[PDB]
């Protein structure tokens, strides 16, 4: 079966910068070699057909070319919407065969996490649980530390974390922290603190509210 | 009559051309290797089976797209014969009148 | 409109089976195959097998255990697929494509996403979450929605009816005690809430319900 290598897996470009991604054949295709576009949560969609063919309704910015085992995807002035994984697929031969992908990613410029911290609702209460929710929002690079502190002290039970994949509308990234105590548990306290430390500041970005 | 049978030829070979490059699509799918997978490139096989022009591109590789090509063959063989067959009965009605006979 | 639909989510039971569908529209042709495409979490894509609805045959992936078997339905114009003893190992999106026999996917369903698991359907439980009475704002605010324990994959978080969509997050899942959890961000003006409406709609296919809750100021 025919072999189709891209390399490198993961393609670091800056913003409006070209870009190229890399499809290899084990043997000679000619032009028959398909590229798609797969964004988060997203069903693939067809991108170039036979190398260099244009397909209705996508952008410009995006051509194919090469021939035999050596095929190229280009995309022209990279933006935040083209943040997705890509890939390529022959039709010579039976049976049809995809490459193993390549993930575009952009490099913006830094930008400090947007926090929030959410109090337990009124009818999450009622069914005798209480999750405190800590929103770390729009930051970039993507490392990043989140912190809880109940009532000064630190705490690390009942926290589960989430991070989103490279945002689509302006290269950045977002994580969730979330803390899930009982009613009593919860009641047993006053402030609740979600603190976030980041490469854009020195000093850790503080949330807080007073359960009252 | 000549004349209708050449014509009877061609519309026969047109769809065999069609008929054939569609059950080779059918025959060479599920056979790893197989080239002649998409109706295009088919038609275009059936049209280099029919006239024999052996460019050697694109071939079956399974019994009945084998099957497929020697039915394309032998109508392509019959259809450019059965023309050569109408054309020379066209030539020798004609000298048969510029003798006068 | 949408050319291929398939359904959101399947249930399995390790050892039972499930049959996937794939209804579709627009243009048909004779020449048209409908392939099957399994895609696992944080892997790429997998050709399964294929099959043209006009004639009943099929083709399938050599590479790789036989767990499908393709059908097709010539009046519906519905495509099916028989996983036959399902494991752990064949929990993923399923998706469907249309081929009009040139060698291209042109079409793609959204994809069914199938669990193999003994764990029970849970519908998820929504809660609002809306800023604190201390809490300052700037020219925007930061509201959201939790959705908590539900069971299985996946589930569809939108703002307005979709309208909204501007400025939005939804975190993957986590998994625990076999219940998965998530959360979903929205950002809008501050002078534009709570004047006008913001509300998230939670949509979990596995259980058949679809939820609104609104977000207004504590
Ligand atoms: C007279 C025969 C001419 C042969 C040209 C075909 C080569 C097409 C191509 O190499 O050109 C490439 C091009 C693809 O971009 O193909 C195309 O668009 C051309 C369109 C081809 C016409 C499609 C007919 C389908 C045949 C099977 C029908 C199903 C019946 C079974
Ligand atoms: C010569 C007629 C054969 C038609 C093609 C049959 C396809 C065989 C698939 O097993
Ligand atoms: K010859």
């Amino acid at each position: 079966d025919i072999l189709l290598t891209q390399s490198p897996a993961i393609l670091s470009v800056s913003p409006g910068e070209r870009v190229s991604f890399s499809c290899r054949a084990s043997q000679s295709i000619g032009t028959d070699i398909h590229w798609y576009q797969q964004r988060t949560n997203g069903s693939p969609r067809l991108l170039i057909k036979y190398a260099s063919e244009s397909i209705s309704g996508i952008p410009s910015r995006f051509s194919g070319s090469g021939s035999g085992t050596d095929f190229t995807l280009s995309i022209n002035s990279v933006e935040s919407e083209d943040i997705a994984n890509y890939y390529c697929q022959q039709s010579n031969r039976w049976p049809f065969t995809f490459g193993s992908g390549t993930k575009l990613e952009i490099k913006r410029a830094d930008a400090a996490p947007t926090v929030s911290i959410f109090p337990p609702s009124s009818e999450q209460l009622t069914s005798g649980g209480a999750s405190v929710v800590c929103f770390l929002n729009n930051f970039y690079p993507k490392d990043i530390n989140v912190k809880w502190k109940i009532d000064g002290s630190e705490r690390q039970n009942g926290v589960l974390n989430s991070w989103t994949d490279q945002d689509s509308k302006d290269s950045t990234y977002s994580m969730s922290s979330t803390l899930t105590l009982t009613k009593d548990e919860y009641e047993r306290h006053n402030s609740y603190t979600c603190e976030a430390t980041h490469k854009t500041s020195t000093s850790p970005i503080v949330k807080s509210f007073n359960r009252n | 009559l000549h004349w209708r049978a050449a014509g009877a030829a061609t519309v026969l070979l047109v769809i065999v051309l069609l008929a054939g490059s569609y059950l080779a699509v059918l025959a060479e799918r599920g056979a790893p290797g197989a080239q002649l997978i998409t109706y295009p490139r088919a038609l275009w096989w059936s049209v280099e089976t029919a006239t024999g022009v052996g460019y050697g591109d694109l071939y079956p590789v399974t019994l009945w797209g084998r099957l497929v090509a020697v039915v394309v063959m032998v109508a392509g063989i019959t259809s450019f014969g059965l023309v050569t067959a109408a054309l020379a009965t066209w030539f020798v009605g004609r000298e048969q009148e510029r003798r006068g006979h | 409109q949408v050319q291929l639909q398939q359904p959101g989510a399947e249930l399995v039971k390790p050892g039972a089976s499930v049959k996937l569908s794939c209804k579709a529209s627009g243009y048909t042709f004779t020449s048209d195959w409908i392939h099957w495409v399994k895609q696992r979490p944080g892997h790429g894509l997998e050709w399964i097998g294929e099959i043209i609805p006009s004639y009943g045959r099929a083709n399938y992936n050599e590479k790789i255990q036989k767990k499908a078997t393709l059908t097709a339905d010539k009046s519906s114009s519905t495509a099916f697929m028989q996983l036959s003893s399902l494991t752990s190992e064949d929990s993923a999106v399923y998706y469907c494509a249309r081929e009009r026999g040139d060698g291209y996917f042109a079409v793609w369903g959204a994809g069914t996403t199938v669990t193999v698991s003994s764990a029970k359907t849970t519908p998820p439980s929504v809660y609002p979450l809306a800023p604190g009475s201390a809490a300052q704002t700037n020219s925007m605010v930061t509201l959201g929605c939790l959705v908590k324990g539900y069971f299985p994959e996946p589930v569809t978080v939108t703002w307005n009816s979709g309208s909204l969509s501007s400025g939005v997050h939804t975190f993957p899942a986590v998994l625990q005690s076999d219940l998965y959890t998530l959360s979903s961000s929205v950002t809008v003006p501050s002078s534009s809430w709570p004047s006008e409406t913001v509300t998230c709609n939670v949509a979990h296919p596995a259980s058949s319900t679809k939820v609104d809750k609104k977000i207004v100021p504590r």
